[PDB]
C-alpha cells in the first residue's frame, strides 16, 4: 500500500474521471453508494489505494474533480454517484475559461487555485505513505490546458518529492469545440513539461475512429469515447490497484517507460476492441491480441511506429492469460516483425498479467472479452503528432490570429514565441535519440 | 452686405427672398465656398425660391470652388421637383465637379431612382458604373 | 530615409547579483553588434554596453535628431524593452526627490539644453534675430486613457491632422522660454506619472509617457516647425515575476495589450498592405513615428543577466526587424 | 457565465427587439402572461439566460426599453407581449432625436441616460454570473444610433470585463431614402469598432432584396423585413438558449469568431428563406441546407461571400436530422470551395446543432460568418458618406449640437481602415 490521488481538471477531465471511477467501482464490486458486499472483503495483509475506507464501510475515491464552470460537476453531484464522492472533493467556480489558456493559468484560475490546493491537502493529510497524483485534463479546453499547468507548478512546490502522472486529451476536429486548441495545447505542454514524469496522450480522433469500425458507432458521443477511454485508463492503473508485478510504484512508470526526462509521452495500444453487437465471437488468443498491439489502427495516438525507434515497451495483460503463451508471442514479434530500438538502449519487453476478467460497462457497447492486453510503447514516432499540432499552431501564430485574447488575459506576447520554441527543441529531442 | 443675407435666406424664407432682391441684392452672390443662392436652395429643398431666383437672372450652371452645380446638389438630396425645374431652364447634366463625379452618379450612389431616370433622359455618361 | 535602432544594455542590478544571475551578452570594443547566450547574434546602428554613461548615448545617436528640428525635421526617440531594463532611467522621465541630478541625465533633459543652446547660437548674427516658439505637451496612456501630465486632471481625444498627422485634442500645450522652466514642467509632469512597485522594479512605469517638444522657427530666406516625441514606454511584464494583483495586475495587462499592438506594427513594416495602428491608442500615438514624417531612433533596453534571457531575446528580435522600417520625411 | 441583459433603443431597435422577445418566448413556452405552458423540459433548462424568475413561477425578460420618443413604447405595451415586460424597465423620454446621431449622443438623451443606466445597474445586481449585454439598435440615425452608441460606451467603463454584442441594422437607400443616413452610420460604426466585442450586421439593403427578388413581395413593409430579422436573432442566439457544446456563451463565441481585435463584424445567413404568408416548402432539397446558408442570396448583408474569404464560420442546424449527413456535407462545402476559407486558421468552421426548431419549420439552419466580403457593406456606406460629406451637405445639424467636423473625418478614417484590414486578410498567404 502507498496511496494515489486523482485530480480531474476541466470538462474532459471530469467526464473521463467519472467514467474511470464507474469502471473502478465495478472492478472491485463497490456500489455507487460506497458500500461493498462482505463477500469481497479480505483478511488484511482491499488493495484499493485509490479508495479510502471509512467507518460504516463506505469507500470514497481519492479524487478531486475541478471545473471553473459548474455545469459538468453539477451532473456528478446529482447522478448515480452523488453517494460515492464527498462534496468537498467536487470544487467548482462560476465563470469558465472561455476556451482561453490564459484565463485558466493567469486570471480566472488564480482565483480558485488556493482552495483546490487546500482541499487536495485533505486527501493527502489522510494518507500514511503517498506516491503522488494521477491528473486528468484536456489540451484544447481553457481550464484543461491552463488551470492544469497552474496546478502542476504548485503541486510541484508543495509535494515536490511526489510523482505526477497525467492522462491528457489530444484534440481532434471531429469534436473540436474551439479554434485555439492548438494554441492551448502548445501552451499547456510547454509550461507542464518540466512537471510531469509520464503523460499518456489520448487522440480523440484515434478513439473516435476505433469507436467507428470496431464498435460500428457512426457518430460517436463523449459517452462512447469515455467508455472506451475508461477502459485503457484501467489497464494503466490495474497494477496500482491489484498488487501487481510491473509498475508497482508510480516511480516505476518513469523507470520502465521514460529513460530520457523530456521524451516522456508513451504510446498506448489496446486490444481487443470488440463490439457488444457481435452475436458469436471466438475469443482471441494471447498471440492474436498481442499482434494487434502492433497494428496502428488500435493505438490511441495516430502515428507510424514503424517510421520510429522504440525505447521502452511494457505489455499489460488481463484475464485468462497463461504466462507461458505470453513469451511465445513476445519471442515472435522479435522475428515475424522488425522493431528497432534506440542506438543506445536495452532491448526487452516487460510483462504484467492481472488474471482478473476484463470488466466492461453492463449494457454498453464494449463486449466482455476474455483476455485483453494494453501495450505502452514509447516511440519516437509519436513526434509525428506533435508535428501536426505544431504546424496548426504555426499557421495562426504567423498572423498573430487570436493572440490578443491571451495577452488580454494575463499573458505576454513572447510567451507564445517561447512555448513554441520549447516545441522546436522537443521535435529535435525525438530526432536525436532515434536515427 | 445684402448679398450675404440673401444667401442666408435661400438656405433657410421665401417672403424675405423677394424682399431682399427688390433691395438690389445679388442673385449670383457667393459665399467663401462659392455657393450662389440657387445652390443653397436646391440642396435644402426649397422649390419656390429655386424658381424665384431663376426668373431674375441666376446662373443655373454656376459652379462653386469645388465645381458644384445647382443640380449636382439637388440630385444628392433627392428633390426631384427642383431637379426638373432646374433642367428646363438650361441646366447641364453631363457636367463634372472637382472630385470627378456627375449629377448622375451622385443620384445613383444615394439611391434616388426617381431622379436617375430623369437625368438619363436629358443625358448620361460613361464615367459611372454599369449598375 | 529609414528607422535607426540602438540597443543599450544596463549593468546588472542588485537583485541579479545577490541572486546569482550572470552575463550572457557580449559586445566587442567599438562594435555595432551584440551576441547573446553564445550562439545567437544581432547587429544594430549602435550598441552601448553596460558601462556606457548617459552622455555617450546622447551624442552618438540623438544629437543629430535635435539639430534637424531647427531644419524643420520631426524626430522620435522611443525606449522599448522589458520592465527594469532601463527605459525610464535612459529617457530621463523620472526624478528622485532625494538622491540630486549628479549628471547621469537622460535623453529628454540633455535634449532640452541642446535646444536652448543652438537657439541663441543661431540668434547671434549680423543679419537681423530669428524668432522661435518652443512649447511642450506631456501625456501618459494609462489603461487605455490618454491622461494629461501638465494639468489638474478630472476627456481628451485622438484625431488625424490636416496633413494626416496624429494630433491630441484637449491636451495642455504650454509654452516655455529657457532651460530652467522647461525643466520644472518636466519634473511636475513626472510627479503625475502613474508609477507603482512590482517585484521587477520598485519604480515601475504603469503607463507610456510622451514628452513632445514643439519648435516653430521663423527666419529670413520662411517658417520651420518640427515636433519631437520622447516616448518612455512601459515594459512588458509577466504576472509570475511581477507578483501583480488587482489594480496592479490590470495595469500590467493593458500595458501588454498595447505592446502587442506595437509588435504587429513593427512586423507589418518590414518583416505589408495594412498596418494595424488602430489596435491600441499607443500605436495611434506612434503612427507618424513609425509610418513616416519622423526621424526615429528606437533605443531598445536590455537586462544583461540570464535571469532575463528569453525576454531580451524578444526585445532584440523586434528591435532587429524595426531597423527595416521606412520613415518618409519632409520638412515642415 | 449564465445571464444576459438585453437593451433595445430607437424605433427600429424597439421593434425588432420585441419580435425577438416574441419569437423566443414561443420557442421557450412562455405565453404573454409569463406562465410556462411548454411541452419540454429542454425549454426551461437554460431559461435564465434571457429571463428572470419571480413570484408565481413567472418569467419576465431582461430587457431595458429605451426611446427618446414615447410613440414606440406605447405601441409595444399594446402588442402581444408588452404585458410581460417589467414596467419600471420602460425608459422613454419625450424630446425625440430628429433622426440625428448628435442629438441622441450629446444633446437629448445624454440626459435620459444615467436613468437607463440606473435600471441597467438594477437588473444586473441580481445576476449570479453576467455574460454581458445585447443591444437592438439601428445605425440609420437618431435615438438608436446616438444614444445607443452612448449606452454602449457608458456600459463599457462600468462592466469592462463583460461581452458587448449588438444587432445593428444597417441603412439602405432602397428602404428609407433619408438623405442624412450615411452620416449616422459612419458615426455609429466608429463607436462599434472601438467598443463592441461582436456585431451582427442586419443590413436593410439585403433584407429589402430578399423580400423583393427572392420572396417576390413587391411592396415590402417593416413587418416583412422584421420577420426575416427575428428568424435571424433566433438562430444566432439558440446556442445561448438551449443546452449544447459549441459557442455556448457570449465570451466563448467571441473567442471562436474574432481573430483580430477589430474585425468583430459578422454577416448572418438563414435557410430556409420564408415569408409571413406561411407557405412551407420543405424537403425541396434537404442536405443543401448547407448550400443555402453559404449563398449570397441568403445572407443578411449586401455582400457576395464569394468576393472574399471566410475567417470563422459558425453553422447551427436546428431540427430533427442526422448528425452524420450534417458532418459529411459540411465537410464537403469546405472542400469543394477551398479558397473561400483562409488557410492560416485551420478548422475555422464550427458546426453546432439543436433539436427544437422554430414554429413553421421542420428543419432550419442559421449562419454566422466572419467573412471579408463584409467590406462591400462598409464600402457602400463609405461612398454614400463621402458623397454627402465632400459637399458639406446638411453638416450643420450636427455642429449645431456640440459636435465638430473632426468626429466626421475621424469616423471616416476608422471605417476606411476597417475596409483595408478586411482586405489584407482577404488576400494573405503561406
Ligand atoms: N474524450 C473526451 N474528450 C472531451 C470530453 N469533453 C471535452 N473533450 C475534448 O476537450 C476539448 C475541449 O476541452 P474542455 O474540457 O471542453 O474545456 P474545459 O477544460 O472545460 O475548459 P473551458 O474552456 O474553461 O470550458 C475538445 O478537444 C474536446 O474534443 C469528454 O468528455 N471526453
Ligand atoms: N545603465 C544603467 N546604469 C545604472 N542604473 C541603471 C541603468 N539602467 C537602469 N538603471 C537603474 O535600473 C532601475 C530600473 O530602470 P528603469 O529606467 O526604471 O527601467 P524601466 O524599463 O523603465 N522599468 P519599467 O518602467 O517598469 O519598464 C533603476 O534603479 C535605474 O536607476
Ligand atoms: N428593418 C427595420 N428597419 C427599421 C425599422 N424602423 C426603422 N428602421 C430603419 O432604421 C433607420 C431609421 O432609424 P430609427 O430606428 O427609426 O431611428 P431612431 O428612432 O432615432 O432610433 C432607417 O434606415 C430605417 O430604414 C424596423 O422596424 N425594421
Ligand atoms: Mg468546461
Ligand atoms: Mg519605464
Amino acid at each position: 500500500m502507498r496511496e494515489c490521488i486523482s485530480i480531474h481538471v476541466g470538462q474532459a477531465g471530469v467526464q473521463i474521471g467519472n467514467a474511470c471511477w464507474e469502471l473502478y467501482c465495478l472492478e472491485h464490486g463497490i456500489q455507487p453508494d460506497g458500500q461493498m458486499p462482505s463477500d469481497k472483503t479480505i483478511g488484511g495483509g482491499s488493495f484499493n489505494t485509490f479508495f479510502s475506507e471509512t467507518g460504516a464501510g463506505k469507500h470514497v475515491p481519492r479524487a478531486v474533480f475541478v471545473d471553473l464552470e459548474p455545469t459538468v460537476i453539477d451532473e456528478v453531484r446529482t447522478g448515480t454517484y452523488r453517494q460515492l464522492f464527498h462534496p468537498e472533493q467536487l470544487i467548482t467556480g462560476k465563470e469558465d475559461a472561455a476556451n482561453n489558456y490564459a484565463r485558466g493559468h493567469y486570471t480566472i484560475g488564480k482565483e480558485i487555485i488556493d482552495l483546490v490546493l487546500d482541499r487536495i491537502r485533505k486527501l493527502a493529510d489522510q494518507c500514511t505513505g503517498l506516491q503522488g497524483f494521477s491528473v486528468f485534463h484536456s489540451f484544447g479546453g481553457g481550464t484543461g490546458s491552463g488551470f492544469t499547468s497552474l496546478l502542476m507548478e504548485r503541486l510541484s512546490v508543495d509535494y515536490g518529492k511526489k510523482s505526477k502522472l497525467e492522462f491528457s486529451i489530444y484534440p481532434a476536429p471531429q469534436v473540436s469545440t474551439a479554434v485555439v486548441e492548438p494554441y492551448n495545447s502548445i501552451l499547456t505542454t510547454h509550461t507542464t513539461l518540466e512537471h510531469s514524469d509520464c503523460a499518456f496522450m489520448v487522440d480523440n480522433e484515434a478513439i473516435y475512429d476505433i469507436c467507428r469500425r470496431n464498435l460500428d458507432i457512426e457518430r460517436p458521443t463523449y459517452t462512447n469515447l469515455n467508455r472506451l477511454i475508461g477502459q485503457i485508463v484501467s489497464s494503466i492503473t490495474a497494477s496500482l490497484r491489484f498488487d501487481g508485478a510491473l509498475n508497482v510504484d508510480l516511480t516505476e512508470f518513469q523507470t520502465n517507460l521514460v529513460p530520457y526526462p523530456r521524451a516522456h509521452f508513451p504510446l498506448a495500444t489496446y486490444a481487443p476492441v470488440i463490439s457488444a453487437e457481435k452475436a458469436y465471437h471466438e475469443q482471441l488468443s494471447v498471440a492474436e491480441i498481442t499482434n494487434a498491439c502492433f497494428e496502428p489502427a488500435n493505438q490511441m495516438v495516430k502515428c507510424d511506429p514503424r517510421h520510429g525507434k522504440y525505447m521502452a515497451c511494457c505489455l499489460l495483460y488481463r484475464g485468462d492469460v497463461v504466462p507461458k503463451d505470453v513469451n511465445a508471442a513476445i519471442a515472435t514479434i522479435k522475428t515475424k516483425r522488425t522493431i528497432q530500438f534506440v542506438d543506445w538502449c536495452p532491448t526487452g519487453f516487460k510483462v504484467g498479467i492481472n488474471y482478473e476478467p476484463p470488466t466492461v460497462v453492463p449494457g454498453g457497447d464494449l463486449a466482455k472479452v476474455q483476455r485483453a492486453v494494453c501495450m505502452l510503447s514509447n516511440t519516437t514516432a509519436i513526434a509525428e503528432a506533435w508535428a501536426r499540432l505544431d504546424h496548426k499552431f504555426d499557421l495562426m501564430y504567423a498572423k498573430r490570429a487570436f493572440v490578443h485574447w491571451y495577452v488580454g488575459e494575463g499573458m505576454e506576447e513572447g510567451e507564445f514565441s517561447e512555448a513554441r520554441e520549447d516545441m522546436a527543441a522537443l521535435e529535435k529531442d525525438y530526432e536525436e535519440v532515434g536515427v | 452686405d445684402l448679398g450675404k443675407k440673401l444667401l442666408e435666406a435661400a438656405r433657410a424664407q421665401d417672403d424675405e427672398v423677394r424682399v431682399l432682391m427688390a433691395n438690389g441684392a445679388d442673385v449670383n452672390a457667393t459665399d467663401a465656398s462659392g455657393l450662389t443662392p440657387l445652390h443653397l436652395a436646391a440642396t435644402y429643398g426649397h422649390l419656390e425660391i429655386v424658381e424665384v431666383l431663376l426668373k431674375h437672372g441666376a446662373d443655373v450652371s454656376a459652379s462653386d470652388l469645388m465645381g458644384s452645380t445647382p443640380l449636382h446638389l439637388a440630385a444628392l438630396i433627392g428633390h426631384l421637383e427642383i431637379v426638373e425645374v432646374l433642367l428646363k431652364h438650361g441646366a447641364d447634366v453631363n457636367a463634372v465637379d472637382t472630385w470627378g463625379d456627375t449629377p448622375l452618379r451622385l443620384a445613383a450612389v444615394m439611391g434616388h431612382l426617381k431622379i436617375v431616370e430623369a437625368l438619363l433622359k436629358h443625358g448620361a455618361d460613361v464615367n459611372a458604373q454599369d449598375k | 530615409t529609414c528607422v535607426q535602432v540602438a540597443l543599450r544594455i544596463r549593468p546588472q542590478g542588485n537583485r541579479e547579483k545577490l541572486e546569482g544571475s550572470r552575463v550572457c551578452t557580449s559586445v566587442l570594443p567599438n562594435d555595432p553588434q551584440v551576441t547573446i547566450g553564445g550562439d545567437r547574434s544581432f547587429t544594430y546602428d549602435h550598441v552601448f554596453d553596460m558601462p556606457t554613461l548617459q552622455y555617450v548615448v546622447y551624442e552618438s545617436c540623438v544629437e543629430k535628431l535635435v539639430d534637424g528640428l531647427f531644419d524643420g525635421y520631426n524626430a522620435t526617440v522611443l525606449a522599448y524593452g522589458q520592465t527594469g531594463s532601463g527605459k525610464t532611467h535612459t529617457m530621463g522621465t523620472a526624478f528622485d526627490a532625494a538622491v540630486q541630478k549628479e549628471e547621469d541625465l537622460g535623453v529628454i533633459p540633455r535634449a532640452i539644453q541642446h535646444t536652448f543652446r543652438k537657439i541663441a547660437e543661431c540668434k547671434a548674427q549680423a543679419i537681423e534675430e530669428p524668432a522661435f516658439e518652443v512649447s511642450v505637451q506631456f501625456v501618459e496612456l494609462y489603461n487605455d486613457d490618454v491622461l494629461d501630465l501638465l494639468s489638474d486632471d478630472r476627456s481628451i481625444r485622438i484625431h488625424e491632422d490636416s496633413r494626416g498627422e496624429i494630433v491630441l485634442h484637449g491636451v495642455e500645450q504650454r509654452s516655455v522660454f529657457d532651460m530652467h522652466g522647461t525643466m520644472d514642467i518636466l519634473k511636475n509632469g513626472a510627479l503625475n506619472r502613474t508609477v507603482a512597485a512590482t517585484n521587477m522594479n520598485e519604480q515601475s512605469s504603469r503607463s507610456h509617457a510622451i514628452f513632445t517638444l514643439h519648435l516653430k522657427q521663423q527666419r529670413v530666406a520662411e517658417m520651420l516647425c518640427a515636433k519631437f516625441h520622447f516616448v518612455d514606454l512601459a515594459g512588458s511584464e509577466r504576472m509570475k515575476r511581477t507578483g501583480a494583483t488587482g489594480d496592479r495586475a490590470k495595469e500590467g495587462i493593458s500595458i501588454n495589450v498595447g505592446l502587442l499592438a506595437l509588435g504587429n506594427v513593427i512586423a507589418a513594416l518590414g518583416g505589408v498592405s495594412h498596418v494595424p495602428y488602430r489596435d491600441s491608442k499607443l500605436t495611434r500615438l506612434l503612427q507618424d513615428s513609425l509610418g513616416g514624417n519622423s526621424r526615429t531612433l528606437m533605443i531598445a533596453c536590455c537586462s544583461p543577466s540570464d535571469s532575463d534571457f528569453v525576454e531580451t531575446l524578444n526585445t532584440m528580435k523586434y528591435a532587429n526587424r524595426a531597423k527595416e522600417i521606412k520613415n518618409k520625411v519632409v520638412a515642415n | 457565465m449564465r445571464e444576459i441583459v438585453h437593451i433595445q433603443a430607437g424605433q427600429c431597435g424597439n421593434q425588432i427587439g420585441a419580435k425577438f422577445w416574441e419569437v423566443i418566448s414561443d420557442e421557450h413556452g412562455i405565453d404573454p402572461t409569463g406562465s410556462y405552458h411548454g411541452d419540454s423540459d429542454l425549454q426551461l433548462e437554460r431559461i435564465n439566460v434571457y429571463y428572470n424568475e419571480a413570484a408565481g413561477n413567472k418569467y419576465v425578460p431582461r430587457a431595458i426599453l429605451v426611446d427618446l420618443e414615447p410613440g414606440t413604447m406605447d405601441s409595444v405595451r399594446s402588442g402581444p407581449f408588452g404585458q410581460i415586460f417589467r414596467p419600471d424597465n420602460f425608459v422613454f423620454g419625450q424630446s425625440g432625436a430628429g433622426n440625428n446621431w448628435a442629438k441622441g449622443h450629446y444633446t437629448e438623451g445624454a440626459e435620459l441616460v444615467d436613468s437607463v443606466l440606473d435600471v441597467v445597474r438594477k437588473e444586473s445586481e441580481s445576476c449570479d454570473c453576467l455574460q454581458g449585454f445585447q443591444l437592438t439598435h439601428s445605425l440609420g440615425g437618431g435615438t438608436g444610433s446616438g444614444m445607443g452608441t452612448l449606452l454602449i460606451s457608458k456600459i463599457r467603463e462600468e462592466y469592462p470585463d463583460r461581452i458587448m454584442n449588438t444587432f445593428s441594422v444597417v441603412p439602405s437607400p432602397k428602404v428609407s431614402d433619408t438623405v442624412v443616413e450615411p452620416y449616422n452610420a459612419t458615426l455609429s460604426v466608429h463607436q462599434l469598432v472601438e467598443n463592441t466585442d461582436e456585431t451582427y450586421c442586419i443590413d436593410n439593403e439585403a433584407l429589402y432584396d430578399i423580400c423583393f427578388r427572392t420572396l417576390k413581395l413587391t411592396t415590402p413593409t417593416y413587418g416583412d423585413l422584421n420577420h426575416l430579422v427575428s428568424a435571424t436573432m433566433s438562430g444566432v442566439t439558440t446556442c445561448l438558449r438551449f443546452p449544447g457544446q459549441l459557442n455556448a456563451d457570449l465570451r466563448k463565441l467571441a473567442v471562436n469568431m474574432v481573430p483580430f481585435p477589430r474585425l468583430h463584424f459578422f454577416m448572418p445567413g438563414f435557410a430556409p428563406l420564408t415569408s409571413r404568408g406561411s407557405q412551407q416548402y420543405r424537403a425541396l432539397t434537404v442536405p443543401e441546407l448547407t448550400q443555402q446558408m453559404f449563398d449570397a442570396k441568403n445572407m443578411m448583408a449586401a455582400c457576395d461571400p464569394r468576393h472574399g474569404r471566410y475567417l470563422t464560420v459558425a453553422a447551427v442546424f436546428r431540427g430533427r436530422m442526422s448528425m452524420k449527413e450534417v458532418d459529411e456535407q459540411m465537410l464537403n462545402v469546405q472542400n469543394k470551395n477551398s479558397s473561400y476559407f483562409v488557410e492560416w486558421i485551420p478548422n475555422n468552421v464550427k458546426t453546432a446543432v439543436c433539436d427544437i426548431p422554430p414554429r413553421g419549420l421542420k428543419m432550419s439552419a442559421t449562419f454566422i460568418g466572419n467573412s471579408t466580403a463584409i467590406q462591400e457593406l462598409f464600402k457602400r456606406i463609405s461612398e454614400q458618406f463621402t458623397a454627402m460629406f465632400r459637399r458639406k451637405a446638411f453638416l450643420h445639424w450636427y455642429t449645431g449640437e456640440g459636435m465638430d467636423e473632426m468626429e466626421f473625418t475621424e469616423a471616416e478614417s476608422n471605417m476606411n481602415d476597417l475596409v483595408s484590414e478586411y482586405q489584407q486578410y482577404q488576400d494573405a498567404t503561406a
